[PDB]
């Protein structure tokens, strides 16, 4: 907590942004998608959700619809109605105000990149390799990790998306795997579910233990707001250590929490 | 056209660098003196020099070679006439093959070219009579003893005129039809 | 049917086993793993159930009591009791008398190998690369993909022994990827819920996509008593065919269709 | 060579083949290959070899040609021409007789086949992943490792060609790696100078240290007449044994060499 | 040439350097370093000629005396001699004041950070991944990629070590796999002629030709002082262009094409 | 004869060249080609010919082998065998000795330009469109209408080959269409029997009735020695006459028809 | 032992074969005509001809070298007697250097060595005169010409006693010192 904003004050901190940072923006959530799938496919949810998992369900849409486009369509508009303000957002205010030279996501939605720009902040979105080219030293670097609304190819959403991801052959897998050596990781909004972050992470703590330097790995951080033990042991192993909150409110919580960040 | 040579001779490149003056082709002479090999074929003696000369250099270059056949000899020299001549000199030349029987010899160029794709072989000749007397300047080899055929003075002391009859002209005269004929 | 008895004849498939046909013999399931490790680590079951799937419950009883070592005497202990009797089996004993030249299992236990014994079938055990190399053409081969009680660093049950498994340098996993190429696989008591037998077909899928060849991949078939379109289809893009019986019997749904392989 | 007996009689030895056997038949060498390169291309051939070694060659001519069509059609007239006889061939005659369930080779021509044919011997042909599928166990399987001049994508000819055999993820890259995997390798007619099979040996070594297990390790031999310490060291970290013979003649020590395989 | 004058003062020109720098100040060749080798195991060099070519000869001397200890002492000394000053030398003078802020280098030797502290610029030097948390973006960035003198398990010198860093699991390969995504490389004194630089760049031009992006990759670099056009055409498949020049001598070439870099 | 001399001797006679030439030399037939599809389909020769007609035929032969590549290389090697002497061969003489300015073949062996090397003549042969961007105009143009074994993808054999070439895409399809607009074709050892190159003369003999010119339309002639009234009237709607010989012998009435266009 | 020997004469093989017959070493020899270079220094033309041979062997073989030295020629041959003996031969031969004022001439034989790991050179020089008339056999080039000193006779006519005085034995009796005395 107080190392963290020492590499933070040292600009050598990662932000990474998950779906519960978005959460509050009156977004829909995991859930919502899952019953648009599960009522655009002829089911209803409930009994959709014995089935299969998630992954499961974006690929079963995938299949019988063809392709992603109609869900992406979909998630385009709802993700970006115009009942959204992000100006109402502190929790995407001090994202903007606060000083992250690399920003990972894995929202498709554009509001980093709008509360970004909506005060005043230069930056560079990363989603393909020519914008790999495109990097400014004195911008943001904004990557969106597991694809844009923009091309339905880089959405990292459904079984077989995963499954291409767990190669680590992406040029975005290849910029994450070399910027996670040698600077730490803040996990904010996001429950490191993913099994190619996990295998990112866990390849990472083997690399660094295979030099036997592992107390020299710069040590990762995630917030969420509830506690879980099982998470805190498997996350230590990797040198994810986690900062909790007794706040029951998450994005009271969150905005407590990058307080620090945005001051100074 | 920009073509290197590599010799040992430095007289050598004086004359090919007159020979060739006012052409349009200039040369990026190098002493490194490539050893050659023992051998009768002169094709062979100039193909693994070149390729030698071309280990070396990388660019397109040529490699020039020049011999004596004395026909008292039985044909002897030709590849190797440079020991011969680095050995005995001109003291021991003429008392001994100057005054035989058969005083005459033929002297060859044969020139081996390679545009970095192919190798190339140019040759010339004249024939002519070895000296019973060392004769002229001895700045430049066997140039003192050899009086070609219908003279009566050596290429020492016939001056820069050797360099309108002798057999490295012709053999450069064909190089020069074939460098400013195209790349064939 | 009728194209898998005429692979089977041939000697084309191989038999992959999974967690059901040992639960047919009233061994303990993995709900009561599971609570014998939430007992085991002071938790009542079903909270400890609220923290993780299983891979994440499994690693956190490895890294609370060190190794997996006491999990490991304790499965020991449990599967193989004098109470189960292997006679009282007539799946065991339709596996043991039918003719599959390879046999592969994610089962830890020894059942499978207890029938082929007592039915009079010469077999060859296979859980290490010496064990590939006492191999016998004329023996049936069982592979302990999973691992086995004698070897505790082979043991397959928490999230980082998956991702070892997921990198594919076992040479079991070796064995495996190069058994799949122009054999078929049959599926019985095996949900096909292991990530790295699922990235291990979708390997495969993608290797005969690669070749243009893809009509003339083998077929693979599980057999699921209770049906799945979600996954029938999921399952179809890998060229794993699915049968379902109409029967709520697991048990005599896997004995009827084993009666098409024990007989002649 | 006692223990090469023995792993021999019990069928445990796999022979490849190189380009030393295809030779005695009278086949253009490889430096006549070269030739015929650089003469395609408008070179001489030493004025081409002083340019590059013969990845180059091959590739500079799949460059300047387009594809390797022209060069796939002069190697399968001339090294199948009708003045080569296999009748006339002890080494092959040797091969044919004994015993060996699996040969690979990287020769492109089909003397082996036709050898094998010729002395009444029934035979698989492995050039694909469907040939896989068309695998007998009471056959000779004959892999063409390095392609074959029905198909110009297989043959492992130039550089870019030898990089996809290093990332190993052809069918018959993964068939060999578990083929090697508990059996004993041959070298006969080949100088092990190829990159991929050097780092598939290299990382069989690898496993079988990773294991704890190399002595147990199954040992590989080649075959060559003309010593070579340097490779006699290298080889033996990889657990291959060099054997050499005192006859200068290279056909005559192969055939003395295979004269203890053709009997019994 | 107008173009990478046009990136590098744009800032997205990563400079690499080979032993064909070093070889002006008088340092050992690396025949010299194969006489070492053959003359320290009680050859004499012409007759080791024969048998291995440079990575046979790295790993046959590491094989006789144990470690590359005795050979990494001896390039040490031999490479850090007092007779060597970098003062005259004005190829690295160039090279120090470019602006280059990322330098790559195959050397073990320190001539490049001997050059850059003489000339009053700052620098990190980069051979472990803890180098690599400690990356100023204000300052030069020198990354030993074959290692350095200072650790003799990073030196890739023998066949081994070169089988180590074809799997790019190395944070150095890791760092410079991201790092030629959206930047140039140019190579002086360089004939990427290692195998693991050409995997690297195989593998570079397969990710843009998978993105169907191929006319937006950023293009490379190499002098070369002696033309070759099989190189030439190989190199142009990876986007790696040939900068050629007339003159014979080789380091008065590199000091004529580092003054467009060293002036303003 | 007489209209046929008077437009060779202006330059505007194209020569096509069908197998008849090509049976002279001692080559496989067409026959023989099927009963060699037979053959390594299992069939024998008699019964499969009572199924297709030829494209069918070669279809099967495509679908059951995978790819034209086995037959490529049998046509290839037989076709090109030791034992045919271009130099015995009347035919082939008085076509290369003949000023022919453009040369169409359906036939994929080389014959044609070896007999054209044999006899001191240049050429350009023309199998690909990069082939077109290399023609002279005072060299004889060889264009390899149907395929060449340098290329599998080329040879028109089979009925998905010609459906393909019946729409006239193919770069070699628009250049013998503009080559027929204003010159006269001379069929010699062809039978006018493939679909797309009576389709190709049918929509020629449509485009000079489309411009009311169907008097200026340039005659061309087709040489068979059996006599058809047939293909008389149907080729001669499209403005193709016939040359018809007395004697029994095709080879020799074939030679005493090229006996007037070798002259001078 | 078994060291294995390249040349191109044959008779040079049943020289070192009667030589070094009963020593326990024995030779395999092949025929195979290695050319040498146009050097002066013996020990690079015969350090260069053991690499060609040991790239075509790979074995441990030896290279045998023989050479003339005419002192009247201010010691020309010894690298290149080969063309010189092919060229003039035995006619052209006694009838301009055996009459001449310093018949007095040197022979000698340098072996080079490979026992696959280093370069061994082993040299044996005897000293004698050119015969005025060629004299004995002839099927074993320059022997019917080369009268040893302190004795009247020709190397051919003397027989099988000149493999014990001849410099190629002497060289050979070095190099049979040092194949029994061990790989030192
Ligand atoms: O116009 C000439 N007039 C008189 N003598 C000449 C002439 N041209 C060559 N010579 C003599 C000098 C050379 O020593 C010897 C060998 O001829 P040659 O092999 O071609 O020259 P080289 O060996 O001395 O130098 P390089 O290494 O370039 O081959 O003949
Ligand atoms: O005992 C000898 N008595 C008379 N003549 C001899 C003798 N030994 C060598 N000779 C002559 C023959 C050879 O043609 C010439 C060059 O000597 P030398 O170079 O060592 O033999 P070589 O060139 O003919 O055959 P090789 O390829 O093995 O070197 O001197
Ligand atoms: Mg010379
Ligand atoms: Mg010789």
């Amino acid at each position: 907590m107080e190392q963290l904003l020492a590499d933070y004050k040292k600009g050598n901190v990662i932000l990474f942004v998950g779906a519960g940072v978005s959460m509050n923006l009156g977004l829909p959530s995991w859930s919502q998608l899952v019953d648009h799938i599960a009522t655009e496919l002829g089911y209803d949810p409930d009994i959709y959700r014995t089935f299969g998992s998630a992954l499961e369900l974006a690929e079963y849409y995938k299949l019988k619809k063809g392709k992603i486009g109609p869900l992406r369509s979909w998630m385009d508009r709802m993700w970006h109605s115009s009942d959204i303000d992000i100006n109402k957002s502190k929790v995407h205010e001090y994202i903007a105000k606060a000083n992250f030279p690399i920003i990972y996501t894995t929202n498709y939605d554009r509001w980093i990149e709008t509360a970004l720009s909506n005060y005043g902040k230069e930056y560079i979105k990363i989603s393909s390799v020519s914008d790999i080219a495109k990097i400014d030293n004195n911008k943001t670097q904004i990557i969106k990790f597991h694809g844009d609304f923009d091309d339905d190819s880089s959405i990292v959403l459904d079984e077989t998306s995963y499954f291409q991801r767990l190669e680590f052959e992406t040029p975005l897998d290849i910029k994450f795997r070399s910027d996670v050596l040698g600077k730490s990781v803040l996990f904010i909004g996001y429950s490191l579910s993913d099994i190619n972050i996990r295998l990112l992470f866990y390849k990472l703590s083997k690399l660094w233990k295979e030099q036997k330097l592992e107390e020299a790995q710069p040590k990762s951080y995630i917030f969420l707001p509830r506690p879980n033990p099982i998470q805190e042991e498997i996350l230590e192993q990797w040198r994810i250590g986690m900062i909790s909150s007794e706040n029951d409110n998450p994005g009271e919580s969150l905005e407590e929490f990058l307080k620090n960040f945005v001051l100074v | 056209m920009n073509i290197r040579f590599i010799t040992r001779n430095r007289h050598k490149i004086k004359e090919i660098n007159k020979i060739l003056s006012g052409t349009g082709v200039v040369v990026l002479a190098s002493e490194h003196s490539i050893d050659e090999i023992q051998t009768e074929n002169v094709h062979a003696l100039i193909k693994d020099k070149l390729l030698k000369a071309f280990k070396l250099v990388g660019r397109p270059v040529f490699v020039e070679h020049t011999g004596l056949y004395i026909e008292s000899l039985n044909g002897f020299p030709g590849g190797l006439t440079q020991i011969f001549w680095d050995k005995l000199q001109a003291d021991k030349f003429s008392q001994l093959l100057g005054t035989s029987e058969n005083p005459r010899l033929v002297a060859k160029t044969i020139i081996g070219y390679c545009d970095s794709m192919k190798i190339y072989i140019f040759e010339g000749e004249t024939q002519g009579t070895i000296s019973p007397v060392p004769k002229g300047p001895r700045d430049f080899q066997w140039d003192c003893i050899f009086i070609p055929d219908g003279e009566s003075e050596t290429f020492a002391e016939m001056g820069d005129r050797k360099n309108e009859i002798s057999m490295r002209k012709k053999a450069f005269d064909k190089f020069k039809e074939y460098l400013l004929e195209g790349g064939k």
